[PDB]
DNA sequence: ACGCGGCATTCAAGGACT
DNA sequence: GATAAATACAGACCTAAGTCCTTGAATGCCGCGT
DNA sequence: CTGTATTTAT
């Protein structure tokens, strides 16, 4: 078909701050700031798909009213991460004179701010303070650690958290009711489980299920969206017997098409994040997994090395 | 001040009831300096059963990742200067030190693999574990003395300087001697001392001519002589020997060579 | 001196007559000569035999060596300089002086001399073990493509670092170390020519047995003890051991006596002191292990564990840039064994 | 050329969405997506030779027609993975219209797992901003290399390794296109050695056709397949394993040496086959499996680093014998 | 064999310089009617369609159809090796490989023989669609290039609006905005300076500054440029030569 | 011209003198040369992966195939050779290789088509493709695929594991078998007869046995033995013991001495005998090979002893192939066998 | 024709890589 | 004014490696004015 | 940790 329909993530992107479901304290604080005015400098950080860009965009829209065209400067940090940007474009926008409602000021939105280079970030330090009376900067990034500490000092540290299953279920139910989709409770629960708090993943998976099969049922959602790799990897690592681990590997990972490097990397990540196993045993399994990773990266990527790694882990656990 | 401004928009009374949530959301995550990483990584409470839940393994890996160029060196330099407190029943301090050193050897292998022509940077968490966390967990406890800085850097620079000097000396004497760079230091240098420095020790200022003949036989200079006199170790150190040589002898040697 | 008396021709060689006959057999028809790789114990006389073969193939002017400087550029803008000893009929490359950039020196200089051209020029790679695997991989095709213009002769001590294709492409010439009797005969000739008074001749055999087959070390030790006894060797003349030997021996005594971490302080201190003064770590491990084996107090189990851990940490050293990181581990493991 | 002078791997590349087999779920899901028009951002991650590139090229043909090479920005991410690409080419293509016909824009990124992290961080906003008139497809063999942000904005489809039936149908189509015949046992051996990759199947089929003296009338038997591929026959594998298990060391060494020398089989393939056979076994104790797997893994790694073939074979014999000696 | 001779060696120089920056890969296919060249930019935003005719060549001979592919970066380098007072000769053998360029001047006996290795460019679609565009206008090339280069400094997007006898170029950026208003006027004294505009329906679309600046590099070929616009159709930027034309097909942005 | 090259080759090392000029001269790697010969008639050469032990004939086979395809004169224009001596980074893959592949096939001359097939493509030969990084091979992944119409790719590597999986998947895998005595004996006999080399009954078989799957080493050994025999002037035949002496082969008596010293479990005596042994240049790998042969072949040792000694020798070989010190590993192995 | 004047392009140094 | 609490804070910074990225300096060609 | 520096307290 020549034309396409808009995705549900962008078509149903919240246009007001109330539609945002998660992080109730932060959303209420941003709504109070929007009503009262005098927006402070901030960095918004968290996981992908929990509503950081949407929150800042709704805040800017509501704060600036009809003046969003001029008062808002949109600059994807990854696209424009040079000191030249700060020297010319950001500085000229900050020195720009614009008549606004009393409380409100001009807003700079720098999405994906974690990718800004050191030079541009350091140059922004004085632009943040010199033109603060007229210009207010806003930062959105996946990881706040990439942003230098002095820049974090000048702004409010507003930190987001992974979306709870209840809020994702509420948003999914709202979209389902609005667009008349047939669903089952098991299917919605499975979509929430696969999303793992990423609302964007949940909505994309709902779109895929609806378009492909037409009914939101557990069977369809599992065929169209596979079970999360770390869970099968953890089940393989935490099996009681060696033969069980070998069987889980052969069936779920090797025969299904997962690569050796992916398997070993996910095993390392799961092992480092495991909590039931004591730290010493966890560390020695990490050692064995790292040896297997070294062999795979040197070029020996085979079922034999993965089985040997499982055998070493089981020997380590069996004392 | 920014926290006070931002919080006060919604909550008008900051009290002891919400101080915990305010602190947990506004805490500064500042990268620890390579000394605080050494202190915290070499701590018994961190690797304890209770401490493991509070400070998880991923936190330890991130603590490494704060400084990925100095933590392996700091742990290697200060893993055997701590009083252990996590020793297994039937394990002494020396056994834990040996296991930790084995782990640092594996971590050095991993680092060489990462920092070579292959550039296997995906093994960086494995290096974090092998270099910092496992060796420190083996010898975790209380700091006996002070946390010293890595001595490997200065000794490596000294080794590079001495290798440059040995290269110059070997290439000067290449025509005379059919040797390699290492073999010269291994074998000839002790005899070169006996043919250069000992005559000044026994014959006196009259052995200057023979010494000059020896240097001219292999195209050596005063700088070459000084560099060879700085190459010996242990019993054969010449730092005090050259001082005890009369200043007249050294001055006459310099003037005669010039 | 060692350099004072060195054979300058094949017919002047006096030890391992089989090797001399093999070299003359190769020199009989020199237009058909494979690439060579001289290997054997260090100090045998492999370089002398290679240069004698060169003199046999070419004229007697191969010994007129001249040092030249050939600046090279690495992948980065850094400038690197090499001293290339050269002769009218041959040139010598010792890539151990450079670090990981020996590959560049190989591929540029050898290809250049190939384009430059008794139709072949022999290149002597004195240090072949320090050649990185990448450098040998680059040299793998240089030997075969330019076999009509350049014929490499390689000097080596242990063939294990050298990769299989390089050994395959080149003829292997074994060099047995001189026997004690031949070393004693050479020392007798030297002392006769150098006018060194000998009280008896058992001194020469003692020096030969204290060199472990090395002739360079034998002559150096001869002259070293000739200076401490006023050019007159006596029966009770002490055997001159180099400084690093004494330091390593004291290290073994300390490891045998004090098996503590507090002793590990000074053990690491001595290892650092040795490493900072132009001493390789593999040599340190070899001498330390063999001196530890010579300790009479230790029983067979300790000796076996020591040699096992020595092999393990030798592998670790061979696969590791930071040498003390493995040396300290070996010493600590030996202390735990004891 | 006429597409007749090309290797069978490229000659038999699918041209329409109906010639891609095995990935039926993905094929029907994508066909229904394009038919109804809600085509989301696609992520085809799977093992090599599963048809991901063929699937997306057939998608381009079915979406835009025969003129699909000019209305689609197909970028080899391995060849050009810089952030300059995202800033200039990808962004200008997404922003602008089509020079040929009205319609949406599709950008296919092949081997995006080699893209630098800066490039993906730049793309994670280009994809979102221009979603109204541009769609992105990401193909990557490895999903760990790709940034997590790039895995949140693209719908994920997993390309399973090609099953038996799809490989049989493609083999039949290739056999019909050429003048060739395949024995059922030879086809079974080819399927087993394929490991789910059609690339290997086509390469081995072409090599066996070349091997055939007069391909017009003769048949490719299992012997031809094994000889041209070089893989060991199952009979040789069983004989070697039986000789190692319950025979004397001298006889076992003789059997392994004669099996290797007679057919030219490599030792590493013998180890893989022996691992496959002994995995199917039912073992009394756990320790024997652990020892067998560990020792065989180190032997295979040392073979990957090279060395002495006879020593490695004797090591295999000793490891197997000790492991089954633990079962007493 | 192909033996195409230019009386003005600088003509092919100017044509190649017109679209050297726009594209690097172009298929110069030579037939009996003349040389036809077509190429697409890496971003696939501009279509270049060159059509040289036999009248341009002093002597043109093409035995059989031939497709000559080359790199514009290297070919332009080859062309800068000729003086103004020379005659170019394009030579290609029966099998297309290693095109030969000959720069000859007979007043002072000099010969310049240069070669360029051909490349296998698979894309040979060779399609342009004649459409009844909503508006067809013609203005001097220098004025259009001046307007484009003056408005490209304000922003990266230039908006062109066609209304009843009014042509407007609008560029709104971060430092400000600007709009140039011109009307179709006919001057009898100097016909070259006149501006024509035949409009059917109002036209409103936006283009990119980089591609527009790349297009105006072709102003060195002809003194007047014709621009044809239509609703959601490729804007046709046409430079008419003595024997043929050079057309830039731009794709507008999305509203 | 041809006479000068013929004389030059007539006096060069025998490793290069008898380099196979044609595909027929390949001695034992039939399973690949038959495919290339049947592709000679056609023009559908697949992407090829040549992986095998060193000295098996991959380079010779791929140098004869392109010759038979294109002709001596045409081959230079149609062939790009890039070894490990040239840079193997991403840039050399994205610029040199891409430009060469993108270039149109060069025009064959009238002499070329009449005699030689001259297929309408060109082969890029990448010697030692294992040394290349995974990034360069990833870049080549689509470079070979897109331009397969006019360009063909051949990769030669000692170890197939170094090559990334998709690259090996695209290229056809041709395993060059080891060149043992049985398969290369005819070639070695031909070379010996061509130079009038005189040997006993078992010299050639023993030469190939010591070579252990490498024809290059056997050729070099035969050349050295012939040179020694010619220098001797005795006029007799080369004897197997002479070859073993010239091949770095430990004498049997010394091997029995080491075995006897291992039998008596005294650490000091074993250490002394190894110290005396390393005073001769017997390579450690050549000692481990003979120890393995003697211990495994002999039937006087128990099965468990064989199982343990095989793993010990495997570990020693693995450690020795990493660049360790021969003396320490040899002593460790001998001590472990003594305790066995 | 002949000389500056910005502006595009090429070169070189520093930092980072989970 | 000296000596304790009570605590914040400094101890130090290397050389290679491959490839992408950015920033400033040095470089080139091309348009306008006289 | 050890050693040095600064501010409030005795
Ligand atoms: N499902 C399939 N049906 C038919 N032929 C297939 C299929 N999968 C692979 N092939 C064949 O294998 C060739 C390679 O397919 P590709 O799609 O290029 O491989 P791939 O799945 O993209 O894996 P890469 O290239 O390593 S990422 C095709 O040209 C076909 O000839
Ligand atoms: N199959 C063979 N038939 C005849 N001679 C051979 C054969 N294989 C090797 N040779 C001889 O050995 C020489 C070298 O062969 P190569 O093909 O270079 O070996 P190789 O496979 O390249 O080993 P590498 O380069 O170390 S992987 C040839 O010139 C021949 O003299
Ligand atoms: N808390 C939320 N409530 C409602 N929708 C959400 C929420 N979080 C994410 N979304 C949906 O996800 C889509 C994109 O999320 P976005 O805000 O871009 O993620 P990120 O915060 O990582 O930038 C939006 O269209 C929005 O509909
Ligand atoms: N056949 C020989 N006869 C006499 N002296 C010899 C002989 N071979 C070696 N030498 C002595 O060895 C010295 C050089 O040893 P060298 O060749 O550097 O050892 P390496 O084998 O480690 O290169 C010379 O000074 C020479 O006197
Ligand atoms: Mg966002
Ligand atoms: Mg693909
Ligand atoms: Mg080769």
């Amino acid at each position: 078909t020549l034309s396409l329909q808009l995705p549900w993530v962008e078509k149903y992107r919240p246009q007001v701050l109330s539609d945002i479901v998660g992080n109730k304290e932060t959303i209420d604080r941003l709504q109070q700031i929007a009503k009262d005015g005098n927006m402070p400098h901030m960095i918004i950080s968290g996981m992908p798909g929990i509503g950081k860009t949407t929150s800042v965009h709704c805040l800017a829209h509501e704060l600036l009213g009809r003046s969003y065209a001029d008062g808002v400067l949109e600059l994807n940090a990854s696209d424009d991460r040079g000191i030249d940007v700060v020297r010319n474009q950001i500085k000229h926008f900050a020195q720009k004179k614009l008549h606004l409602p009393p409380g409100k000021h001009k807003i700079v939105i720098l999405d994906e701010a974690d990718s800004m280079t050191a030079g541009a970030q350091q140059a922004l330090r004085r632009t943040m303070e010199l033109y603060s009376n007229s210009t207010r900067f806003a930062f959105a990034c996946n990881q706040s650690n990439k942003i230098i500490e002095p820049l974090q000092s000048r702004c409010a540290i507003l930190r987001y958290s992974k979306l709870s299953d209840e809020d994702v279920l509420k948003r999914l139910l709202q979209i389902i009711k609005l667009e008349d989709v047939k669903y089952t409770n098991d299917g919605l629960e499975a979509i929430i489980f696969t999303a793992e708090g990423d609302m964007r993943q949940a909505i994309n998976n709902l779109q895929s299920t609806v378009a492909g099969h037409g009914l939101v049922n557990a069977d369809n959602v599992f065929k169209i969206v596979d079970s999360p790799h770390p869970l099968i990897v953890k089940k393989m690592l935490l099996a009681s017997n060696l033969e069980d681990s070998i069987q889980i590997l052969r069936t779920d990972l090797w025969k299904k098409g997962y690569s050796s490097i992916d398997i070993v990397t996910t095993s390392f990540r799961v092992t480092k994040n495991l909590a039931q196993v004591k730290e010493s045993v966890r560390l020695e399994m990490i050692k064995e997994i790292g040896l297997t990773h070294m062999r795979i990266l040197e070029g020996v990527g085979t079922y034999l090395q993965l089985a040997s790694m499982l055998a070493k882990i089981h020997k380590l656990n069996n004392k | 001040i920014n926290l006070l401004s931002t919080i006060s928009t919604t909550t008008k009374t900051i009290n002891h009831e919400n101080i915990n949530e305010i602190s947990k959301a506004w805490e500064k995550n500042i990268a620890l300096k390579p000394f605080d990483i050494a202190h915290k990584m070499l701590d018994g409470q961190i690797y304890s059963d209770i401490g493991s839940r509070n400070f998880t393994l991923n936190d330890k890996i991130a603590l490494y990742f704060d400084d990925f160029d100095f933590t392996p060196l700091m742990i290697q330099e200060n893993y055997l200067s701590t009083r252990p407190s996590v020793l297994k029943p039937g394990q002494s301090h020396l056994e834990a030190v040996a296991e930790a050193a084995n782990c640092i050897s594996l971590g050095d292998i991993v680092e060489k693999k990462i920092r070579s022509s292959e550039q296997l940077w995906s093994l960086l968490p494995l290096h974090a574990v092998l270099s910092s966390v496992y060796p420190a967990s083996k010898v975790a406890g209380h700091m006996a003395g002070r946390i010293n800085f890595t001595a490997w850097l200065g000794q490596n620079s000294k080794s590079a300087k001495y290798y440059r000097l040995l290269q110059e000396i070997h290439y000067h004497t290449r025509l005379g001697t059919s040797t390699d760079k290492i073999g010269l230091r291994l074998d000839y240098l002790p005899t070169f001392r006996k043919r250069l420095l000992d005559p000044f020790l026994k014959q006196g200022a009259d052995a200057i001519s023979s010494v000059i003949e020896v240097m001219d036989d292999y195209y050596l200079t005063k700088e070459d002589w000084d560099s060879i006199m700085e190459f010996f170790v242990g019993p054969d150190v010449t730092t005090a020997i050259i001082k005890k040589i009369p200043a007249t002898v050294k001055s006459g040697f310099t003037r005669k060579y010039n | 001196w060692v350099d004072k008396y060195r054979p300058k021709s094949l017919n002047a060689l006096s030890h391992n007559e089989e090797l001399t006959n093999f070299l003359k057999s190769l020199s009989d028809q020199p237009r058909d000569l494979p690439h060579l790789l001289l290997y054997g114990p260090n100090g045998t006389g492999k370089k002398t035999r290679c240069m004698a073969l060169l003199e046999s193939i070419f004229g007697p002017g191969v010994y007129r060596l001249k040092i030249d400087v050939r600046q090279f550029v690495t992948a980065s803008n850094r400038k690197l300089e090499l001293n290339v000893v050269s002769s009218p009929y041959h040139l010598e490359i010792t890539p151990s002086d450079m670090g990981n950039n020996d590959r560049i020196v190989i591929q540029e200089l050898l290809k250049e001399v190939a384009q430059m051209e008794h139709r072949y020029k022999c290149v002597i790679i004195n240090e072949a073990n320090s050649l990185t695997k990448d450098a040998q991989a680059a040299l793998r095709r240089t030997m075969e493509k330019y076999s009509k213009n350049i014929r490499l002769i390689m000097v080596c001590d242990s063939m294990s670092p050298i990769i299989a294709p390089i050994k395959s492409r080149c003829l292997l010439i074994r060099c047995p170390a001189p026997s004690d009797s031949e070393i004693s005969t050479i020392l007798s000739d030297v002392v006769t020519n150098e006018r060194i008074q000998l009280e008896t001749k058992d001194i020469l055999k003692r020096i030969a047995q204290a060199s472990n087959g090395n002739l360079r070390v034998s002559l150096l030790m001869l002259e070293s003890m000739a200076l401490n006894n006023e050019l007159a060797l006596k029966s009770s003349s002490p055997i001159i051991k180099p400084d690093w030997i004494i330091v390593i021996h004291k290290l073994t005594r300390k490891i045998v006596k004090e098996r503590s971490v507090n002793s590990l302080i000074e053990c690491r201190a001595v290892l650092y002191d040795l490493l900072a003064h132009c001493i390789p770590a593999n040599i340190i491990l070899k001498e330390l292990t063999f001196s530890l084996l010579d300790v009479e107090t230790l029983n067979t189990t300790n000796k076996s564990s020591i040699i096992e851990y020595s092999s393990v940490f030798d592998e670790r050293l061979s696969l590791g840039n930071k040498a003390i990181f493995h040396l300290e581990g070996f010493i600590a493991k030996v202390m735990c064994c004891l | 050329r006429s597409k007749e002078n090309l290797p069978w791997v490229e000659k038999y590349r699918p041209e329409t969405l109906d010639e891609v087999y095995g990935q039926n779920e993905v094929i029907t899901t994508v066909r229904k997506f394009v038919d109804e028009g809600k085509l989301p951002h696609l992520l085809f991650y799977g093992p090599p030779g599963t048809g991901k590139t063929s699937t997306i090229v057939a998608l381009a043909r079915e979406i835009y027609g025969k003129n699909y090479s000019n209305m689609v920005l197909e970028l080899n991410a391995s060849d050009d993975r810089g952030i300059d690409v995202v800033r200039n080419q990808i962004k200008d293509f997404a922003s602008t219209r089509q020079i040929f016909s009205k319609g949406f824009k599709l950008i296919i990124l092949d081997e995006a797992d080699a893209m630098t992290n800066a490039a993906q961080n730049a793309l994670r906003r280009v994809i979102e901003r221009y979603t109204k008139n541009t769609r992105f497809c990401v193909l990557a063999n490895y999903a760990h290399k790709l940034t997590p942000a790039l895995l949140s904005r693209c719908t994920r489809f997993r390309f399973q390794p090609l099953p038996q039936e799809a490989i049989e149908r493609r083999i039949a189509n290739v056999l019909v296109h050429e003048k060739l015949k395949l024995s059922p046992n030879a086809e079974k051996a080819l399927i087993e050695l394929s490991n789910g990759d059609m690339r290997r199947v086509l390469n081995v089929l072409q090599s066996c056709k070349a091997t055939l003296d007069n391909p017009d009338e003769d048949e490719i038997s299992d012997d031809v397949i094994y000889e041209c591929c070089g893989a060991p026959r199952p009979s040789d594998l069983k004989a070697v394993l039986k000789s190692i298990l319950e025979d004397d060391w001298g006889t076992a060494h003789y059997t392994l040496n004669k099996v290797r020398s007679a057919k030219g089989l490599a030792l590493i393939d013998l180890i893989e086959g022996i691992v496959k056979i002994l995995e199917d076994y039912e073992l009394q104790n756990e320790e024997t499996r652990v020892h067998l797997l560990t020792k065989l893994a180190d032997i295979e790694y040392s073979i990957s680093k090279g060395g002495n073939d006879q020593i490695q074979g004797s090591a295999v014999i000793g490891a197997i014998k000790a492991s089954f000696e633990n079962e007493t | 064999m192909l033996e195409a001779k230019f009386e003005e060696a600088s003509l092919f120089k100017r044509i190649i310089d017109g679209f050297k920056d726009c594209v690097q890969l172009v298929n110069f296919q030579c037939k009996e009617d003349g040389i036809i060249a077509q190429a697409v930019d890496d971003s696939r935003v501009l279509l270049v369609s060159l059509e040289i005719g036999v009248e341009a060549f002093q002597e043109y001979r093409c035995d059989h159809p031939v497709t000559l592919g080359m790199d514009l970066t290297s070919l332009s380098k080859i062309l800068r090796c000729g003086n103004n007072t020379d005659t170019l000769t394009l030579i290609a053998d029966n099998t297309p490989d290693s095109i030969i360029l000959l720069f000859e001047d007979t007043k002072k006996d000099r010969i310049a023989e240069y070669s360029l290795k051909l490349m296998d460019i698979d894309a040979d679609f060779l399609k342009i669609e004649e459409l009844q565009y909503d508006s067809t206008l013609s203005l001097p090339s220098s004025e259009f290039s001046k307007i484009v280069r003056d408005l490209s400094q304000l922003s990266d997007s230039i908006n062109i609006m066609i209304t009843k006898e009014t042509i407007k170029f609008v560029a709104d950026g971060d430092i400000g905005s600007g709009s140039v208003i011109i009307k179709p006027f006919v001057d009898m004294e100097h016909p070259e300076t006149s501006i024509k505009l035949e409009m059917d329906q109002p036209v409103d679309l936006t283009f990119g500054a980089k591609y527009l600046l790349d297009i105006i590099k072709g102003s060195s070929l002809s003194d007047r440029v014709g621009i044809r616009l239509s609703s959601e159709a490729p804007a046709l930027f046409q430079f008419d030569l003595k024997s043929g034309f050079l057309q830039f097909f731009l794709a507008p942005k999305f509203n | 011209s041809k006479l000068a090259a013929e004389q030059s080759l007539a006096q060069q090392p025998w490793v290069e003198k008898y380099r196979p000029k044609n595909l027929d001269e390949v001695t034992a790697q039939d399973h690949a040369v038959t495919v290339l010969k049947k592709t000679l008639k056609s023009a559908n050469l697949p992407h090829m992966l040549f992986y095998g032990p060193p000295g098996t004939g991959k380079t010779s086979t791929i140098l004869a195939l392109t010759k038979e395809l294109y002709g001596p004169d045409l081959m230079k224009s149609r062939i790009l050779e890039l070894n490990a001596s040239d840079e193997r980074g991403i840039s050399i893959v994205r610029e040199k290789v891409k430009n060469f592949a993108r270039l149109t096939v060069s025009k064959p001359s009238k002499h070329d088509l009449e005699n030689y097939p001259c297929p309408p493509y060109k082969i890029i030969i990448l010697d030692e493709a294992d040394s290349m990084t995974a990034d360069a091979q990833s870049a080549l992944r689509r470079t070979m695929e897109t331009y397969s119409g006019v360009t063909r790719f051949c990769l030669i590597c000692n170890y197939v594991t170094r090559i990334i999986d998709p690259l090996a998947s695209r290229c056809s895998k041709f395993r060059f078998k080891a060149l043992d005595a049985s398969n290369a004996i005819d070639r070695l006999r031909f070379i010996s007869e061509q130079e009038n080399v005189k040997c006993d009954d078992g010299v050639l078989e023993r030469i190939l046995d010591i070579s252990a799957g490498d024809l290059r080493r056997g050729i070099t050994l035969l050349q050295s033995a012939s040179k020694g025999a010619q220098y001797l002037g005795d006029g007799k035949n080369i004897t197997s013991t002479q070859v073993e002496e010239l091949a770095g082969v430990v004498p049997h008596d010394i091997l029995i001495e080491i075995v006897e010293k291992v039998k008596s479990g005294d650490f000091d005596e074993i250490k002394k005998y190894v110290n005396t042994f390393m005073k001769s240049g017997w390579s450690a790998a050549s000692v481990v090979n003979q120890l393995h042969e003697y211990y495994i072949t002999n039937d006087n040792f128990d099965t468990n002893f064989k199982n343990q000694i095989s793993w010990l020798l495997f570990t020693t070989d693995s450690r020795l192939n990493n660049g360790t010190n021969e003396h320490i590993q040899l002593l460790n192995l001998l001590v472990k066998i003594s305790q066995l």
